[PDB]
């Protein structure tokens, strides 16, 4: 666990129909939010994954070995139902056991998803703003949505924007 | 700035290595519970058996008389099926049926067994056709006479084909001492078989039995597989139903024991009795006999798969 | 200021998917070895055999006498068990015992066979009770006198019940062709046995067989279950051990087999032959063929479930 | 792994007694060490999760079809015995390869716990002190046990002792 | 400065939880694909049955002149390999094989039995030594004079060892009712077996079957295991084969069939019928039903496990 | 996933056939590639005993119950069959889930080498340099030959440089 959805990011946004993971800004210019592709993309990519894992087919055919309309003989018919719970045991402690990883994994790797994203964005800001420590950043150069378009495409210059900031 | 994720309202509950009952955006089924109440038949070659029984298409009581030759991807056996006509039932039952379910059908074969001295037309009212009859594959041998003695005579078949041949005769246990001669004259009647493969021998046993389709004798019914190139031989004295034709297998197919309709409409690949199961997911919650191609039976109702992150709300 | 986490002189070293003894700092067992060497038997209508043979309840012999008609949730065969007083056994013996430990226990009934031109009253001094004696739920049926011949009789009887019936009936052996016939008569004794799902017949096989009890002659003992409105018929001449009493299964029951005391101070529901095993863990190194409701049996004697974190000292 | 316990933190302490995780600091007024509930709970109530779900019931019966006394035919005797050691065989791999799994996890995840805590007090204290990079912050504005408290409960203001940090 | 990891030309690509082709640095196998085509038997006690047959082994036709005593830890059957000289067959004979395969070897012992009023050289041309000759194990117990009747004897022998004795015995079935007064005088014949925890009785079946080696009679075979200080009584009056000696387990071994050359020259423990599976790898796609110290057999031909890093090239 | 190989590292150095991990440095003394020994060994050690847990020895013989010159009774034969089967289907999937889920670790846990490789080379050399974001650190005083060798081996003076980056 990465610790960051359910970690120091206390909430979801129910309004963020538009994909996973977004940024949800406040400048000047009034309001918005938005979506991220490429962490959207990459987390739903490795689900469909672990579906495409699960679903799979066999030509392994099995056949009768016991009889409805008119029961074997009890020796072989214990051995045969024996044999039956034993391996019915098996795959009951499989399935469970799968699903059980799988799902552990799936949440965790959601998580290190939101982590994967924050940390670079936080790289491409450099010094000119500040972690506020609850998923939030604190900018002291007021960014425009021309500005904050350039931030979510990764393009916003890391340097060009920056000495003015460093004096506040 | 600042970064977050998505979030529901109602979101579905998953188990995990740590938790259980965590609610998570989106998860989905990994355990089948819809079944379709049909056999789904599209595309096989499908034999409905009905009345007839299994071992029945072999013998050919009257009900298997349109099943004497059938040909099969897919063999349905009915819980109204019957392999016989005058009482009686197979020693070693259930391998044969095995066998049959997968032979992808039967191609039947004169064996040309020819008789002198005896009689051959044995027939009774359980066998309705015209009137009484038979078991149309067999051969109900008799002494000439309403009494006298039956020849000890040999009758033998070789396998000129590629594949082994399913033989079968019969064993009539009269009602009494008295039947058993009336029929085969007095004595003890030993009916002796063998191959390159096969040895053992038979004894009738005349007594009282209850009435099945209103008959107190019964009828053994024994086989073998005869080899290619290798031979059996019949050594007898009565108390003995003629195998007429002998069976080879078609080729491969799958057999199951079901209650429900047949379906051209929708394709399967794993049956059980109450229907079809079509399904992607690997598991399953219906039927832990289905045969075919089929998921893995497990004892959980349900087992959901997380789809989705883990779900905070405000 | 500084930050760090917990750590013990002494850790415990478990297995990883990577390394193979890394200490950490607290772990718990998975693989249970503690056994209890009682059967604890709490809660339950227990059921120890003791001398009585889990067969010999159907056919009574004196050790059985107070087991014709038991009732169990939980049933526990001895070593020193027997089913048998005259020398003999039980043809498919191992298939009916495992029907007798899920019965919960049998209930009797009288099937009423009535006698005339034999005799009844055959006895041993293999089964002692006032003197010499017979099993409780048989009949040694017998010629009038002390040679003759044995009428061809008849019994039927039919389960009037909801539920299958048990059915028994004895072959004797007699010590040598002499014995046969001062019993039963001379000639080829015959015994036939049919029903609507039942189909054969027996001969006995007089001959000097070692002594056992102190007698060389056997008992083989046969059955069938009967359906209901299912009849069953005896066609016999001789060398017939007659049921007596016929037998049905009370409910649902477990059987195993031990050497150790009954405990109700404990409860139990994993038994096995040397105690009960009393557990939530998921495993076990005891026993493989341990019964019941069980944890599943490993090879390993040990595996440490890691319930703390790394344990790195200074 | 997330790199922490056994990890740039080159011991644990002997001396907690009182959790799983915890602060020792070093200012003036003395010394003292602490425990973190927050912290050592999560890790604790994870762990408890994970014994939960290997402890359970079966209502799953299984019956003799063996006999110690007196032994069954040879041939079927021979299927029966292939049978169990080759169910032995799959019981005793999937016990082995749950717990060396379950264990991986369980030290990682305690490890993720460690690295959890440390980088959100790390977001508290902002610019006002700096990573000494084992373990430890350096400050550079002294904090009192009033002030020290502040920060063991989340409560840390993190600008209002700023400014003061921030020329040294 | 900047910081990387390594990377190369050519990657592997492998499956995981959630991709499927992923190229990482380097990979392994894990399912084992190469055979060696020879048994390797290196340090181990090895016995080549080649035209003898497992079963012959106790019997004694010419083919196992030279096993009658054999002992091994590894025993090899052959596709040549036969347990027979005159045409018959073994009652159980797949039991007895799999006790056979992991006995160590047998030891044989007189079991002692004399004969009066009787003849004891029968023998066949189906197994030749000097001429004529018959099982080297057993005796054709025949009627004194070219005809005649058989006296009701009866053989006793006590196992006065600590482990199981190997009991076995013979049953003639004459080609006719002439041939086996001939052998035996007229009459039916029985002989009958009993022990402390053995019970049973066989009549011939004399009656044409096919040539077999040139004979149209068979034999057969039947065993029981004598349990120490129980005996074991023949009471027989024809168409009997005696058991001249006894058999007994030397320890541990194992069994296995194959049509590969033994190859003194390479250790195994994992066999098949087309040689030797020598890995360290925890499974294998060559021989389902092999057997030995082995890995698990997997339907996959291939399952790659990452042993570096993703491969990712500029 | 931690996200760094094949995250915010783009590429792999082909060219380092020295070790697993390593640095490439420029400054102004001309050029050089290296390797680091204690992040490559830790990981190789890893995948080293993921082997040595995947080979392993079975005292556990199995022997024949069927028989390939003389087929047994078809009853049995089948009961057989159906029984190897089902072993057969177990296996098959437990050999296919090891393997995936041992590959996602595998992977997961070398791309977590790499981070905490980084992370702590960051930490030695404090507020002296900044991130540039993509795997490289922006030093802000010239480093030399000498001085570079000085943090491949973990001895860097966290401060006796420092005073003069800070102005830059
Ligand atoms: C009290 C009295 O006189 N009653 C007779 C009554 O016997 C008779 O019925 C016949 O009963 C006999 C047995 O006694 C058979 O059951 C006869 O049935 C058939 C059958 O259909 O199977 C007739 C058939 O011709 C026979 N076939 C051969 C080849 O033998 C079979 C055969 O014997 C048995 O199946 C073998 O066990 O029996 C049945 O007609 C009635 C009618 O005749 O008349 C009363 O007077
Ligand atoms: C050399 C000599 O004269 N010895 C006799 C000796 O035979 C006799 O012992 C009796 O031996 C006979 C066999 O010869 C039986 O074994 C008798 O045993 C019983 C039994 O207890 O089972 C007596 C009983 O009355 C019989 N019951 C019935 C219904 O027949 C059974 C029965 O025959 C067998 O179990 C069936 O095989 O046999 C036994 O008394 C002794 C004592 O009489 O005297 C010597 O002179
Ligand atoms: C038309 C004619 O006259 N032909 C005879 C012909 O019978 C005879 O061959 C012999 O054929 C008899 C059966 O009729 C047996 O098959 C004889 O074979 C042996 C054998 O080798 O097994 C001889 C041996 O001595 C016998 N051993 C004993 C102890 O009996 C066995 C034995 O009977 C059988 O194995 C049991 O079924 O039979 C065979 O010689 C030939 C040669 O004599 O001559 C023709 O005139
Ligand atoms: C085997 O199990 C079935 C149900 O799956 C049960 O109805 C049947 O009685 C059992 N067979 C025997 C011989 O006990
Ligand atoms: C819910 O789960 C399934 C499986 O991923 C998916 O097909 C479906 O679209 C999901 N619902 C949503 C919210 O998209
Ligand atoms: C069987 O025998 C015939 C005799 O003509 C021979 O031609 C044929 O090759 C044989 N078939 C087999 C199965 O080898
Ligand atoms: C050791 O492990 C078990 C399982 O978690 C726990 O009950 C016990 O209290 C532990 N000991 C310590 C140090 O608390
Ligand atoms: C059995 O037969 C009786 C005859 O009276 C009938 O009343 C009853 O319904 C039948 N029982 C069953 C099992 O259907
Ligand atoms: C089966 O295994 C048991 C021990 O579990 C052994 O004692 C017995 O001999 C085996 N059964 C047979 C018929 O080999
Ligand atoms: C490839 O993989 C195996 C297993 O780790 C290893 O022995 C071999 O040396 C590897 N090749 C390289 C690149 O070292
Ligand atoms: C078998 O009987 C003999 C008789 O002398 C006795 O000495 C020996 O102890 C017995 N052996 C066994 C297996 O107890
Ligand atoms: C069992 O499987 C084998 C192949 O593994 C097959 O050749 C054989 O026919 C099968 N046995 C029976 C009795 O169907």
């Amino acid at each position: 666990l990465f610790g960051a959805i359910a970690g120091f990011i206390e909430n979801g946004w129910e309004g963020l129909i538009d994909g996973w993971y977004g940024f949800r800004h406040q400048n000047a210019q009034g309001e918005g939010t938005a979506a991220d592709y490429k962490s959207t993309q990459s987390a739903i990519d490795q689900i469909t994954g672990k579906l495409n894992r699960l679903i799979e087919k066999t030509n392994q055919q099995f056949e009768l070995i016991d009889n409805e309309f008119n029961e074997v003989e009890k020796q072989i018919g214990n051995v045969i139902n024996w044999t039956r719970d034993s391996i019915t045991e098996v795959w009951s402690y499989n399935a469970e056991l799968l699903v059980a990883m799988e799902n552990q994994h799936t949440i965790d790797l959601a998580d290190s998803e939101m982590d994967k994203l924050y940390e670079r964005v936080k790289r491409q800001l450099r010094e000119n703003a500040e972690e506020d420590g609850t998923g939030c950043f604190e900018i002291f150069h007021k960014c425009d949505d021309d500005c904050m378009a350039s931030i979510r495409n990764n393009t916003y210059d890391h340097s060009k924007y920056r000495e003015e900031a460093m004096q506040n | 700035i600042c970064l977050g994720h998505h979030a529901v309202s109602n979101g579905t509950k998953v188990n995990t290595l740590t938790e259980r009952g965590v609610e998570v955006v989106n998860a989905t089924e990994t355990v089948e519970r819809t079944n379709i109440p049909r056999i789904c038949s599209k595309g096989k070659r499908t034999v409905d058996l009905g009345q007839c029984g299994l071992l029945g298409t072999i013998t050919g009581p009257p009900q298997c008389d349109q099943f004497l030759e059938f040909s099969a991807d897919l063999i349905i056996e009915r819980r109204e099926g019957s392999d016989v006509c005058y009482p009686g039932k197979f020693v070693n039952e259930e391998a044969l049926r095995q066998i049959l379910r997968e032979s992808g059908g039967i191609d039947k074969e004169a064996m040309g067994f020819t008789y002198s001295g005896i009689r051959t037309n044995g027939a009774t009212s359980a066998c309705r056709r015209s009137g009484s009859s038979f078991y149309a594959e067999m051969k109900w041998l008799l002494s000439n006479t309403d009494n006298a003695a039956f020849p000890q005579m040999t009758k033998s078949y070789k396998n000129t084909r590629k594949s082994p041949a399913l033989i079968v005769w019969g064993i009539h246990h009269s009602v009494s001492t008295a039947e058993q001669t009336k029929l085969y004259g007095s004595g003890n009647k030993l009916v002796t078989v063998g191959s390159s493969n096969y040895q053992q021998s038979f004894v009738p046993s005349p007594g009282a039995r209850p009435q099945v389709n209103g008959q107190s004798g019964r009828i053994d019914f024994h086989w073998l597989m005869l080899n290619p190139n290798d031979t059996v031989t019949f050594s007898f004295n009565g108390a003995f139903i003629a195998p007429d034709r002998a069976s080879f297998l078609r080729g491969k197919s799958m057999g199951i024991q079901s209650g429900v309709q047949v379906d051209a409409n929708c394709e399967g690949d794993c049956y059980h009795s109450g229907g079809t199961i079509i399904s992607n997911l690997p598991f399953q919650n219906i039927d832990s006999r289905a045969v075919g191609k089929c998921p893995r039976y497990v004892k959980q109702r349900s087992l959901l798969l997380a789809t989705g992150m883990k779900n905070v709300p405000e």
